[PDB]
């Protein structure tokens, strides 16, 4: 029996985790087992207790990708030496060069472009955090120091909740997974936790056994349905109709929480029947334009709705049509938003809503009634943001939550998007360490914004002061809406101005709306970068893979962008499909091979330590060090070339020779370990870690619950404090404290009375079918994040690829396939008016008829390297160019039109 | 004499394959074991693992031994080879792509481990499927043991673990044909057969077996069937909600499954019903005639919870403290052999 | 059968194409399927075997040179000399001798009545020495139990040709094969193509006289 006992041996064990952005980030603590100087295997530590005795713990955490990551570290997907292109881009001809040569070529290309046209020539395109918080910090810090252009990561990927943004004025709200244990009714929608949250899926099945009713709203009977009591089989993109049907039920049957609606929302605010706009004090007595009104039926009069608190001292009217005399002496009819909604929901009776979304009447009525009487928590996943009209779908869900009083309470919530990213953003901008006063300027600037805000409006909240700050700082550091440069520089105007692929309720194209928006000053030159008359010349790939990530990027990048680019360089651990087109690939240290910390959110609300268990192989470098070296070389090469200064985008001069000293804080930050210690200090300084929770304690324990959302948007958006003894849930301040919302109406706002919305037919939540993006083809293609990989991190891993068919697959309904003469395992062409791809077919009864599904794959896993994404176009929702309204705005990760609307794109399928 | 048992709660299983990799990354990365998924997880309805194992005979009928047939490498999930060098470095551009090649045929695979993932059964709008984790059952009446003419297979009297003595094994593979679960696997390098060892190197140090311990879905319980304080005893023997897989194969298997409740289906009228869509006879095919009772108990107990009455059963199946699932096998996985 | 004395060295006896083999006394043995119903108590599953024993004829010549003794064995078979799948088996041949009085070939001997078998497998470098006390106790000897048993093999034109060669003098427990002595011999042969291994095979039946001449 000693031959198996032989295997159960090792030399040492360290803490590890994975920096790939699973979401909610699992932040799973592993034992990393090293032997013979190599990572042999890993296993979950399972040391994450419950919040208290009544709740389920988080143990063991983990997933199959994490639990087999040792295979990544020794896999043939790794790049271990700097490579320089030998053939054409993408030809697969490489030679090894030194870091010196590779960093030198990169630096020269940076210099060349800065000399030719200033800093607009450099693009760090939407890096994600997969390489690590410190790598993200490095890339951002670099771009900021150089005043380069960094398209917004979140808008670029399509992880946003614009309907939340537009209803509540914020989206950075979340709950922790154990919050489901306090819900009586749980809706998993536009999401697939079986695939996408395996570390905490258990809270869903365990809530079920505790008595929670679990509902999966999905077009397909999706992989999460084994935990579900009910599948709500929506037609792709039709969720609004479902949720409006539910709202109609609660209103018609008088099941709604009248008090909550009257307090929390715009439903009782009065709207003018002549203009369609909220009745304002300006209209009535020449007061404030944003002072709005309730009707007091007892008093027989319009009464000002407070801008400063949601607390009510009487019950506003909901039902009715009334009159108001304006300052003109003219009398008009006014009615509450609610009264308009009652009319509007006549088109969403269960019978009618059922016709629109394909959900049976019985289920619409059952769930209408249940939502009104049950503490209800949802998880809206990021397929919502990837739907053209996800905002409408989300607004409609929030209307049902409003009507049922389902927010601001234990066991409520909609997603997990509250998090502290202080460790990354302070690392990214500070000129000196935290312990040396590095946060002082930022912290005094933050106060400035608060003072200015209160001055503008003394009813303003901290949350509002923080948003104004965010709007400014985002543009000061070169973070820009990604639609702009894609439109102006990557030829996407030719796709996005196609009226055939636009919502037909819109009166004009995306670009026409853009022109109107810039004419009105809603987008400035600090948003539209690189400027249209600049040419992108240097393009940095870091935790980003545009060949699959950009919708239609597989065509638009090679055909339009790459030809303009003098240098494409990648900081990679792995030979991604996009790295195959690079001029220079720089090898990086991977998980367990560099000190790091995970980047958790509310869902799994603990930071986890990642040790350097083993040295990186070959000439793999930490990304901070790699970037530091590039910047030193920029300085050195500039000096050798007799150059001193370059112009930033505002035409101010910056010295090449100070880039490296600034980046490293004059030698203080050279390694991940250096940066980790600084991130720990940052977390201590902002309350995310206890003040006495040092790096020494962190290294020893391996993980710790965070104690706050830090100092960024989440701290205010989340609108609750973190109490580690109970599940995290948002919006408590709004409900308990009657705190106003940062919106036009100061309330959770279902009526958007902005001209564009009024004209588009979207002033109220409403159902619009997905635009016919791709042309008139009969399937609606949907996707999802892969079960089998965290993004592409494991898509080129032999070991993990043996858990599946090892290649791209399209899931089709069995009968649909049969009707096209296609069998399981056949190849098929997917195509539309724009492009095509070939993919292996999986047939399943669980796919909705005329739906097909591709969970994403890396582009070089496909024939001709044409991924399904090639046909996805990414039509941005033009209404998201809107400004001139409080909650219509852009700051980092929030707002602007996301080019991400791939869910429901039209494709045809034929056998190949 | 005692018997180690595992309970697997199919309601909780999310098909993540962590258990698959947990096993593989200790035991089955050695030459000749790469195809072996001693812990395997596939979608049900499906062909299972190995492919069509339910058609391959073995076991006992009326206590009569049944002939069986040997799985192939492909049946056993293959060991896909990939072409990294070809795609990245060979100057072939987009004329080649990253893809698997069968280790058996040297060509593109038309099957492999978990090939029928997420497919399942039923008919729209009532499709159904769940995930089915399996390992060696460490049977009370093991057919594998009975089959080996060299007597290389034995069942530990202390804990009921069934093992193939790797020194005496000659690779005759009668055991493979005889095991109606096809839970013994030929190693063509050693030319012996191998199988789940119930992680005995770990369990003899009080460390839970890896496929149980590493399951993020908290699906798995483990322990001695006679230990009246254990989850496994309470679910198999007391509540009797954890049922054997294919007990009609005559081997007395010692893994037990909590059958899936499943999602409510739609009726012929297209309206929502109050009944699961999973056909009872399908679940009965796998877990026997007690399925109906079990589903009824699960629903009743779940209602007891919901109503504020409490339920030991729901407490057990939820297990708010994870380590309580493991029957006293609670040592951290930090003691070596 | 008789093993004839020949004047050569071991590289006449190990040379499959040596003309000396062309003048050897060759005996054709009919080969029958093993009565596996007999193995029920050792393996009820093996006892269910159907269709084993597809090789019906084995030709054997025996020669010695006083210090080594060689068997040349020849039979019709496809070449299965490699494990190419998890269901794949290799060709094999066995020659058995009694090591105790009253050892019966049809049971592979019995407790205290052992037999010794030379065992060749097509995918093995070396042949194996097997000592058996009944088919319930068939042992492969570690590193041949000190024996110098050697094999050469070639498949050509649909036939296996193999020579099993061993020193005439051996230690205790292996078959006594002295010049001027008479032992007994039996054979089994396995078709890998027919999934033959362990007891699934054809065999020559009970032991026949094996006279070692000179
Ligand atoms: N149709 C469709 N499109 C969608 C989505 C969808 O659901 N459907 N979803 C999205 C969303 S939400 C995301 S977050 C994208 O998958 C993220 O794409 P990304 O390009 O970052 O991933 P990817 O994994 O491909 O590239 C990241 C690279 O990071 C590398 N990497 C990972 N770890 C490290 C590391 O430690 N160091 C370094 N230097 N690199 C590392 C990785 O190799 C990969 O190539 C976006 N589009
Ligand atoms: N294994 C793994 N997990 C991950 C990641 C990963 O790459 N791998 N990435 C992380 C990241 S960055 C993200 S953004 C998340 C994403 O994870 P989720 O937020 O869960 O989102 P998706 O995977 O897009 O959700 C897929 C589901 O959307 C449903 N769907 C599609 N269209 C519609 C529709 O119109 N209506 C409704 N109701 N549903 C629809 C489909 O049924 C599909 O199953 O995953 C996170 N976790
Ligand atoms: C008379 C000529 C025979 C010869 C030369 C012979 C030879 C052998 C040899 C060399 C082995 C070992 C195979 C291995 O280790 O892989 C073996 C195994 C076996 N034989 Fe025979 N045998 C003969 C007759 C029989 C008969 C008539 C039976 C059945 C009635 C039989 C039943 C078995 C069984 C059941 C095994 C497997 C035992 C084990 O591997 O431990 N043998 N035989
Ligand atoms: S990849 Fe994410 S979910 Fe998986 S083990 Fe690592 S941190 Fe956990
Ligand atoms: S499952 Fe198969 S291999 Fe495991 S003990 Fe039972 S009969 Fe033997
Ligand atoms: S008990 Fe251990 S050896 Fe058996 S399948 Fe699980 S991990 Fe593998
Ligand atoms: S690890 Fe658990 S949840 Fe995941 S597949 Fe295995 S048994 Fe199911
Ligand atoms: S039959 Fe016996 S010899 Fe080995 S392969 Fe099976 S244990
Ligand atoms: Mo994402």
């Amino acid at each position: 029996e000693d031959i198996y006992r032989k295997e159960w041996k090792w030399d040492k064990v360290n803490w590890g985790s994975h920096l790939n952005i699973c979401w909610p980030q699992g932040s799973c603590k592993f034992y990393v087992y090293v032997r013979n100087g190599i990572v042999w295997r890993e296993e979950q530590a399972a040391q994450t207790p419950a919040c208290n005795v009544d709740y389920v713990d988080y143990n063991p955490l983990g997933c199959q990708k994490g639990s087999a990551f040792n295979n990544n570290l020794y896999g043939d997907e790794r790049v271990k030496y700097p490579l320089k292109r030998v053939g054409k881009r993408g030809e697969g001809k490489w030679k090894r060069v030194s870091w010196d040569e590779a960093a030198g070529d990169i630096a020269d290309s940076i210099i060349d472009s800065f000399e030719a046209q200033g800093s607009d020539g450099f693009i760090l395109d939407a890096p994600h955090v997969h390489a690590g918080s410190i790598a993200w910090g490095a890339g951002f810090r670099m771009t900021y120091l150089m005043d380069g252009v960094s398209p917004d990561i979140n808008v670029d990927i399509g992880d946003t909740y614009m309907g939340a943004f537009h209803t509540f004025g914020k989206m950075h709200m979340g709950y922790s997974a154990d919050n489901l244990l306090d819900a009586e009714l749980i809706f998993m929608t536009c999401s697939n936790w079986s695939y996408t949250y395996p570390s905490s899926y258990h809270f869903l099945s365990e809530a079920r056994y505790k008595g929670a009713e679990v509902v999966v709203i999905a077009p397909d009977f999706n992989p999460t349905t084994p935990a579900a009591d009910l599948h709500v089989p929506v037609r792709v993109g039709s969720d609004a109709a479902f949720w409006l049907g539910l709202s109609q039920v609660m209103i018609d049957e008088k099941l709604f929480d009248r008090q909550f609606v009257c307090e929390q929302t715009d439903l009782p605010l009065l709207v003018r029947m002549d203009t369609g706009k909220f009745l304002s004090a300006e209209d009535v007595d020449g007061g404030e334009a944003k002072q709005f009104y309730f009707f007091d039926e007892k008093a027989g009069s319009v009464r000002k709705a407070s801008r400063g608190t949601l607390k009510l001292d009487f019950m506003p009217a909901l039902e009715g049509t009334f009159s108001a005399r304006l300052k003109n002496g003219k009398t008009i009819q006014v009615r509450t938003v609610f009264e308009g909604l009652r009319e509007h929901l006549k088109d969403y009776t269960p019978e009618k809503a059922s016709a629109k979304c394909g959900v049976p009447v019985s289920l619409i009525r059952e769930l209408g009634r249940k939502v009104a009487k049950k503490r209800t928590c949802s998880y809206i996943g990021f397929s919502s943001a990837k739907s053209y009209h996800g905002d409408l779908m989300e607004r409609s869900l929030f209307l049902a939550m409003a009507l049922s009083g389902n927010w601001g309470k234990p066991g409520t919530g909609a997603f997990a998007w509250a998090y502290s990213d202080d460790n990354m953003v302070y690392l990214g901008v500070m000129s000196k360490p935290t312990a040396q006063g590095g946060m002082d300027e930022l912290h005094q600037m933050a106060e400035g914004f608060n003072k200015r805000t209160l001055e503008a409006d003394p009813t303003s909240t901290d949350e509002m002061g923080n948003i104004e700050f965010m709007k400014v700082v985002t543009s000061a550091v070169g973070l820009v809406p990604p639609a702009m440069w894609l439109y102006y520089h990557v030829g996407y105007d030719q796709l996005w101005n196609n009226k055939a692929w636009t919502d037909p309720a819109l009166k004009k194209s995306f670009g026409a709306y853009l022109d109107e928006a810039k004419e009105k000053g809603w987008w400035t030159n600090d948003h539209i970068r690189p400027a249209p008359d600049k040419t992108p010349q240097v393009y940095m790939l870091l935790s980003q893979n545009p060949m699959r990530r950009k919708r239609s990027g597989a065509k638009m990048f090679p055909d339009v962008l790459f030809p303009k680019l003098k240098m494409i360089f990648a900081l990679e651990t792995r030979m991604s499909s996009s790295a195959m087109y690079a001029d220079i690939v720089l090898p990086c240290a991977w998980y367990y091979e560099k000190h790091e910390m995970t980047t958790p959110c509310s869902g799994n609300p603990f930071f986890t330590f990642v040790d350097r268990s083993v040295a990186p192989p070959g000439e793999c470098r930490e990304e901070w060090d790699a970037i530091a070296l590039i910047l030193k070389k920029v300085g050195e090469r500039a000096a050798a070339r007799g150059l001193t200064e370059f112009n930033d985008h505002n035409g101010r001069k910056r010295r090449y020779d100070e880039l490296y000293k600034k980046f490293t804080m004059d030698g203080h930050l050279l390694t991940n370990e250096d940066c980790l210690k600084e991130m720990v200090d940052i977390n201590r300084a902002v309350g995310v870690f206890a003040k006495d929770y040092t790096y020494e304690k962190f290294k020893k324990e391996g993980q710790t619950r965070f104690l706050s959302m830090g100092t960024g948007v989440s701290r205010y958006a989340h609108a609750n404090e973190v109490d580690v003894t109970k599940p995290i849930y948002p919006m408590r301040w709004h409900f308990d404290d009657k705190k106003v919302f940062p919106t036009h109406t100061r309330r959770a706002q279902f009526y958007l009375d902005h001209d564009w919305y009024l004209e588009a037919g979207e002033s109220l939540p409403t159902h619009k079918d997905t635009p016919m993006v791709g042309g008139d083809h009969p399937f609606k293609i949907t996707g999802g994040h892969p079960r089998v990989s965290i993004h592409s991190t494991h898509l080129t891993n032999s070991h993990l690829s043996r858990l599946h068919r090892g290649q791209p697959v399209v899931h089709m309904n069995s009968k649909d396939a049969a009707e096209l003469g296609i069998k399981d395992g056949d190849m098929a062409k997917l195509f539309n008016d724009f492009a095509d791809c070939e993919i292996m077919v999986r047939t399943a009864p669980n796919v909705q008829p005329k739906q097909c599904i591709v969970y994403f794959w890396d582009a070089h896993q496909y024939k001709g390297w044409k991924p399904y994404d090639i046909l996805l176009i990414g039509m941005p929702k033009p209404l998201h160019l809107a400004g001139g309204y409080e909650q219509f705005r852009y700051y980092f990760m929030n707002g602007s039109p996301a080019p991400v609307t791939d869910r429901g794109v039209r494709v045809s399928i034929k056998k190949a | 004499k005692r018997q180690l048992v595992t309970v697997i709660d199919l309601n909780k299983c999310l098909g993540c394959q962590t258990c698959t990799v947990a096993c593989k990354n200790i035991w089955t990365k050695r030459p000749g074991t790469e195809h072996m998924r001693w812990n395997n997880v596939t979608t049900y309805p499906g062909k299972g693992y190995p492919r069509d194992y339910e058609r391959k005979g073995g076991g006992f009928l009326r206590g009569e031994p049944q002939p069986g047939v040997l799985p192939t490498l492909i049946d056993s999930g293959d060991d896909f080879q990939f072409n990294h060098k070809e795609v990245f470095y060979e100057g072939k551009g987009q004329t080649v792509h990253f893809h698997p090649t069968s280790k058996s045929t040297g060509k593109d695979p038309a099957w492999g481990y978990n090939w029928d993932e997420d497919q399942g059964g039923g008919k729209w709008p009532n499709p159904f499927f769940f995930y089915l984790a399996r390992m060696c059952n460490h049977c009370t009446n093991p057919a594998c043991l009975a089959a080996c003419p060299t007597g290389a297979i034995y069942k530990r009297e202390d804990n009921g673990i069934v093992l193939v003595d790797q020194e005496r094994c000659k690779g005759h593979r009668h055991c493979v044909e005889a095991c109606p679960y096809k839970a013994i696997y030929f190693n063509p390098v050693s030319q012996t057969s191998e199988k789940c060892i119930l992680c005995y190197p770990r369990i003899e140090k009080g460390i839970a077996n890896a496929c149980n311990r590493q399951c993020p879905g908290r699906v798995r319980a483990f322990g001695y069937l006679d230990d009246t304080t254990s989850h496994v005893h309470k679910l198999v023997k007391k509540w009797k909600v954890a049922l054997p897989l294919h007990a009609e194969y005559g081997t007395g298997p010692n893994i037990y499954y909590v059958p899936p409740m499943g999602a409510r289906g739609f009726g012929e009228d297209g309206e929502i019903t109050d009944k699961t869509r999973i056909p009872l006879d399908v679940l009965e095919g796998l877990f026997g005639p007690e399925v109906k009772r079990v589903l009824a108990v699960l629903h009743t107990e779940r209602e007891n919870m919901r109503a504020g009455r409490g339920s030991e059963l729901m407490d057990l199946l939820i297990s708010k403290k994870w380590s309580d699932r493991f029957g006293g096998f609670t040592n951290d996985p930090l003691t070596q052999s | 059968m008789k093993a004839k004395r020949v004047p050569g060295g071991k590289e006449l006896l190990l040379d499959l194409d040596a003309p000396i083999w062309a003048g050897a006394e060759s005996t054709t043995f009919e080969m029958f399927p093993t009565p596996l119903v007999m193995v029920k108590e050792v393996s009820p599953f093996l006892a269910l075997s159907e269709g084993h024993g597809v090789i019906k004829r084995l030709d054997v010549a025996a020669l010695h040179n006083g210090s080594m003794i060689a068997l040349r064995l020849k039979w019709a078979s496809e070449k299965h000399d490699k494990i190419v799948d998890l269901n794949s088996f290799v060709d094999g041949v066995g020659a058995m001798f009694p090591v105790a009085r009253g050892a019966q070939a049809v049971t592979m001997g019995a407790t205290g009545r052992p037999v010794n078998a030379w065992y060749w497998k097509a995918n093995a470098n070396e042949p194996m020495e097997i000592v058996a006390e009944g088919f319930s106790a068939v042992r492969r000897m570690k590193d041949k139990a000190g024996s110098d048993l050697k094999a050469v093999a070639q498949h050509r034109n649909g036939e296996w040709n193999v020579i099993l060669c061993r020193s005439m003098a051996t230690g205790d427990g292996l078959a006594k094969l002295q010049a001027g002595g008479s032992s007994k011999i039996a054979f089994a042969v396995w078709s890998g193509g027919n999934a033959e291994r362990s007891g699934r095979k054809s065999y020559s039946g009970e032991f026949v006289d094996f006279e070692i001449l000179k």
